[PDB]
C-alpha cells in the first residue's frame, strides 16, 4: 500500500 | 532484453528536485527534466535548464506560462528557438514575465522530438529503459497524491485520459526479489524535496496505465 504525510 | 529495473538518477541523468511553487507550469519542469537527461547523455555534463525560459518564451508555441502548457509544445520551443537557457542564468520566480531568452547562455537544444507510442506501459518501459527520464502527462487531480509520502501510488478515482500534470518518468523498479509484481515507476515530481518521497512518488506500474503515465510520454530528440 502506500503512507501519507507526516 | 529489457533490463528489470532502471533508475537514471544512478547514472547522473537527473538534477535534484525543483519547486514550481504558484505557478502551473509542471510542463516545463517535465521538459526541462527530460532535456536534462538527453544533454547528459550526449555531453557527460548535466546542467539545470530554465523552466522560465519555458514559462515566458513559448506563448507562440500553444504553451499559457503559468495557466498550463505541454511538454511537446515545449520541445517544440526549443527547436524553433534554437537553444534553451541554463537554470542559473535565466532563475525561475514562479510568474509569467517577458520572454528574456538569451542565446548566448543556451546550453541547450533539440530537433524535435519522439513521442512514446503505443500509449501503453510497455512501450513507455522500452522509452525508459534505451532513452534515459521521459516526459509524461499523468492525473495528479486528488488529495492522496498531495499527501503522498511513501510506498506504491494508487488510487482508485485516477483517470488514464484526463491528465492535468507534467512529470518526469526517471525509471522503473520492483520491490522485492521478484521483478514481476509489486512494480512501480520512477516519478521525479516538481512540488520541491519536502513533497512525497523525496520529491519523487513510485506510481503503481502494470495497473492498467495508472493515472495515465503512459497516455502523453514523450521526450526530445537531440
Ligand atoms: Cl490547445
Ligand atoms: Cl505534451
Amino acid at each position: 500500500v502506500y503512507e501519507k504525510k507526516p | 532484453d529489457l533490463p528489470k529495473s532502471v533508475d537514471w538518477r544512478k547514472k547522473g541523468y537527473v538534477t535534484p528536485v525543483k519547486n514550481q511553487k504558484q505557478c502551473g507550469s509542471s510542463w516545463a519542469f517535465s521538459a526541462t527534466g527530460a532535456l536534462e537527461g538527453q544533454m547528459f547523455r550526449k555531453t557527460g555534463k548535466l546542467v539545470s535548464l530554465s523552466e522560465q525560459n519555458l514559462v515566458d518564451c513559448s506563448r507562440p508555441q500553444g504553451n499559457q506560462g503559468c495557466n498550463g502548457g505541454f511538454m511537446a509544445r515545449a520541445f517544440q520551443y526549443v527547436k524553433e528557438n534554437g537553444g534553451l537557457d541554463s537554470e542559473e542564468s535565466y532563475p525561475y520566480v514562479a510568474v509569467d514575465e517577458i520572454c528574456k531568452y538569451r542565446p548566448e547562455n543556451s546550453v541547450a537544444q533539440d530537433t524535435g522530438f519522439t513521442v512514446v507510442a503505443p500509449g501503453k506501459e510497455k512501450a513507455l518501459m522500452k522509452a525508459v529503459a534505451t532513452v534515459g527520464p521521459i516526459s509524461v502527462a499523468m492525473d495528479a487531480g486528488h488529495s492522496s497524491f498531495q499527501f503522498y509520502k511513501s510506498g506504491i501510488y494508487f488510487e482508485p478515482d485516477c483517470s488514464s485520459k484526463n491528465l492535468d500534470h507534467g512529470v518526469l518518468v526517471v525509471g522503473y523498479g520492483f520491490e522485492g526479489a521478484n521483478s514481476q509484481n509489486s512494480k512501480y515507476w520512477l516519478v521525479k515530481n516538481s512540488w520541491g524535496p519536502e513533497w512525497g518521497s523525496n520529491g519523487y512518488v513510485k506510481i503503481a506500474k502494470d495497473k492498467n496505465n495508472h493515472c495515465g503515465i503512459a497516455t502523453a510520454a514523450s521526450y526530445p530528440n537531440v
